[PDB]
């Protein structure tokens, strides 16, 4: 983290996004709104985004930590609407950036229980993978365009496996 | 085991791991060391073997062990113990010292009975002339009925590889008086045992050093190779580990369902 | 030449180098071991090495003890002991221990003891002497 | 309150151990789903929305602050425990305290090492 | 598992592989430490197979101690004797390894069962230690020994 983790995220908006004229979507999913905060300024910083022009390379959504777990999660599915607008819609390599698909993850399976739920293994909702594979599904490069999908991934358990 | 005590075994195999490199590294910084050093004298050493090394002076007729006091983290001490157990039979003297105490075990018993001296704090700050010298005058204050003595330790070779010896006393001063020994001048008894007794030092340090270097350098590999072992071990569990851990938790989980809650 | 062998275990000095000679003081005597020696071995005397190698440059070297050899060949190793230079020698402390060396050897005893005051005495005072 | 009255305000939480269980506890009682670990997911959320009301705020604001000082009392190595984990994704960082280091003598306990400010040097004297 | 856990109270022998031997090639290859007839026993079956029996399962108990510690060593500071049984204990695998005949099909490699007591006889010897010298691979896949001491020397 915080590296400038973001800065290179930063900078790989810049770079590609950019340079070939693609555009990104940060779905800050669960996060720190203190964190979504600074990196706001951090881009507002970096000028990629820019206030003049809302066309900072990135769309923003942000879900933090404090809304229901599932729409936390469903920041995601915004995030991938957004960027489905740009692939097809602007037929273009839309950028997809999450951060965290894990925490995500975790949000699906909070539901679930919730949900009245059996949510496998490691308690973590049965569709897991159903939900992992709609979406990761909707990613890809359709004819119009890209969504590089650009995950941020949280070492859960420090493992994942 | 249970989790907890694969853990626990984890912990200290981590502990190991480290110590063992801990050793590896020291053992090699005292090595790394210890290599340089070696210049002046092998050539030192190499040096006291002048003289037979010309004019070679061999009769029809002791022993010495040389290591560490400090494990076979070779075969140095095994080496010697068996060659030297080898000897004992077919008599020079059966007079024995050790340089290493490592050597005191290898042959130990009636090498409690057929040592002259051992020598001990071996290494501790690689050995010196000094050493040697002192080793050496009091071993000429000995009740060797000067033999033919030899001196077996293992002269190391390069870092992987060593090589049990033996050189030979001339301890027979005699001998060192005999034959082709003769065009020598200052060939009087006094230099003569002057510089046996110089030489006596010189080879022994040298050995000593050999020895050592030998000593420092197979321990040194030895102290990698554990952890290494280490490393693996710890992938091996470690999964074994993690399957179980979750394992665990699943089934309380599950059980917690359906056994704490559905039905409980 | 020689193969001339200014070695000590430290330090060589000369490493089968094609010296002229060696003024070396052995117990035997000092001597202009030149270039290629006779079978001989030979007890250091405290003195200095004095080392006429193929070069007119002479070495010094005070040499405590040790042997060189010179030998049948031309392998001339001077295995000092510890033959060290003038440099390095602190004539402060060589004077000083060797007043006092004789002063120590007034209440010493045997053979021996006075030796270990009397080598001394001779030592320091080669070194003395030296410088 | 005080965040918003431009005071500065420090709210340790010692602990939110004991709230968990706690709060799992209810849930049960509740008859009502708790989650991982045996304790309720949104557990994570409760805290979350917790932690989220503590902030460092624009000054326009008053921008008092809420400092908050959770604590979790170990049992350790179970921070694998699903409240810690939890926290340990929400944190600023986290304080390791080293027991060990302790009978040591060395107090502070500190594990250091894993002792971590995520944050830094914003929080930083220029002088320290 | 409970299951095989209770399985076991209906078991009056049993035969307790070892995957983890099998793994090292072997057939048969055995939890040795559980493989039974509950009615071992020097009467039951002769003293000399029970005492033989009880030493194998000491030795090779032992050196399963120590292989351990030879994992986390080498087995060089092991006395060097116990590094003998070990590796006779090896051996005794070795031997204990039976190769069969729907399985030279497999193996490539000779279909072979054993008399008892040249069994006996077997591993009493390899107890005996005199055979050592000769190689574990010839202790390897065998009936009677004494094919093994055959193959030893044509190993050799």
């Amino acid at each position: 983290a915080g590296v400038g983790k973001t800065v290179l995220i930063m900078e790989l908006i810049n770079n590609v996004a950019k340079a070939h004229g693609g555009y990104s979507v940060f779905a800050g999913v669960g996060e720190r709104t203190r964190e979504g905060n600074d990196l706001y300024h951090e881009m507002i910083e970096s000028g990629v985004i820019n206030l003049k022009d809302a066309t900072s390379k990135v769309a923003l959504v942000y879900g933090q930590m404090n809304e229901p777990p599932g729409a936390r999660a469903r920041v995601a599915l915004t995030g991938l609407t957004v960027a489905e607008y740009f692939r097809d819609q602007e037929g273009q390599d839309v950028l997809l950036f999450i951060d965290n698909i894990f925490r995500f993850t975790q949000a699906g399976s909070e539901v679930s229980a919730l949900l009245g739920r059996i949510p496998s293994a490691v308690g973590y909702q049965p569709t897991l993978a159903t939900d992992m594979g709609t979406m990761q599904e909707r990613i890809t490069t359709t004819k119009k365009g890209s969504i590089t999908s650009v995950q941020a991934i949280y070492v859960p358990a420090d493992d994942l496996t | 085991a249970t989790l907890k005590d694969i853990t626990r075994r984890l912990k200290s195999i981590k502990n190991i791991q480290k110590i063992t490199k801990s050793m590896k590294m020291v053992a090699a910084a005292k090595y790394a060391r210890a290599e340089r050093e070696l210049k002046p004298a092998r050539v030192y050493g190499v040096g006291s073997l002048a003289l037979y090394e010309k004019a070679d002076i061999k009769t029809p007729e002791l022993i010495i062990g040389v290591s560490s006091d400090r494990g076979l983290c070779g075969a140095i001490h095994s080496s010697v113990a068996k060659q030297m157990k080898s000897e004992a039979a077919n008599l020079k003297e059966v007079k024995i010292i050790g340089v290493g105490d490592k050597i005191r075990s290898i042959l130990h018993r009636t090498h409690s009975d057929q040592f002259l001296v051992t020598f001990k704090e071996v290494g501790r700050r690689p050995p010196t002339f000094g050493d040697a010298s002192v080793i050496a005058l009091e071993l000429l204050n000995s009740g060797y009925e000067f033999d033919e003595g030899s001196i077996i330790f293992n002269r190391f070779r390069s870092v992987i590889s060593y090589k049990t010896e033996e050189k030979p006393i001339f301890s027979l001063d005699t001998i060192s008086s005999a034959e082709s020994m003769s065009i020598y001048d200052d060939i009087d008894a006094d230099v003569l045992r002057n510089y046996q007794e110089y030489s006596l030092a010189n080879i022994i340090y040298y050995s000593l050093k050999e020895s050592t270097t030998s000593e420092q350098s197979a321990r040194m590999t030895a102290m990698d190779n554990a952890s290494k072992n280490a490393s693996e071990m710890i992938d091996k569990l470690t999964l074994t580990f993690n399957r179980t851990r979750q394992a665990v938790i699943t089934k309380e989980l599950i059980e917690i369902i359906s056994g704490a809650a559905a039905l409980d | 030449q020689m193969s001339f062998t200014f070695a000590s275990p430290t330090q060589v000095f000369f490493n089968s180098a094609n010296v002229r000679q060696v003024d070396v003081p052995t117990q035997t005597g000092a001597f202009g071991i030149l270039a290629a020696h006779v079978p001989t071995l030979q007890v250091l005397r405290p003195g200095l090495v004095v080392v006429h190698a193929e070069d007119g440059t002479t070495s010094k070297y005070f040499v405590s003890s040790g042997s060189v050899t010179v030998n049948a060949d031309s392998s001339v190793q001077l295995l000092a002991e510890e033959a060290v230079t003038l440099d390095m020698l602190d004539l402060g402390a060589a004077k000083a221990n060797l007043e006092k060396a004789q002063s120590e050897l007034l209440g010493a005893a045997d053979e021996a003891t006075r030796a270990e005051i009397q080598i001394r005495i001779e030592a320091n005072e080669a070194l003395v002497k030296a410088l | 309150y005080f965040r918003d009255n431009g005071k500065h305000a420090l709210i340790i939480y010692d602990d939110l151990s004991k709230q968990a269980v706690a709060y799992r506890q209810m849930s049960l009682l509740l008859r009502r789903p708790p989650g991982r670990e045996a304790y309720p997911g949104d557990v994570f959320y409760l805290h979350s929305r917790l932690l989220e009301r503590a902030a460092k705020m624009n000054d326009a604001f008053g921008g008092g602050s809420l400092t908050a000082l959770p604590v979790i009392e170990t049992q350790a190595g179970d921070v694998s425990a699903y409240i810690p984990t939890n926290v340990i994704s929400i944190t600023d960082g986290q304080i390791f305290l080293e027991t060990e280091l302790f009978y040591k003598g060395i107090r502070p306990a500190i594990n250091v090492g894993l002792s971590v400010s995520r944050v830094g040097s914003a929080a930083q004297t220029r002088a320290m | 598992d409970p299951a095989p856990a209770t399985t076991f109270a209906h078991l009056d022998a049993t035969t307790v592989l070892s995957r983890a031997i099998a793994e090292l090639g072997i057939y048969p290859a055995v939890d040795p430490l559980d493989s039974t007839s509950r009615i071992m026993d020097p009467n039951i079956v002769g003293s000399e197979h029970y005492d033989v029996a009880r030493g194998v399962q000491k030795i090779l108990q032992d050196y399963k101690s120590l292989q351990d510690i030879i994992a986390i060593l080498g087995m060089d500071e092991l006395s060097e004797e116990d590094k003998l049984t070990v590796s006779r204990a090896r051996k005794i695998q070795r031997f204990l390894s039976q190769p069969f005949q729907v399985a030279e099909v497999f193996t490539g490699h000779l279909g072979k069962l054993v008399p008892l007591k040249e069994t006996i006889k077997g591993f009493q010897q390899i107890l005996a230690g005199e055979y050592d010298h000769l190689p574990e691979q010839a202790f390897y896949m065998v009936g009677p020994i004494e094919e093994a001491v055959a193959k030893a020397d044509k190993l050799a």
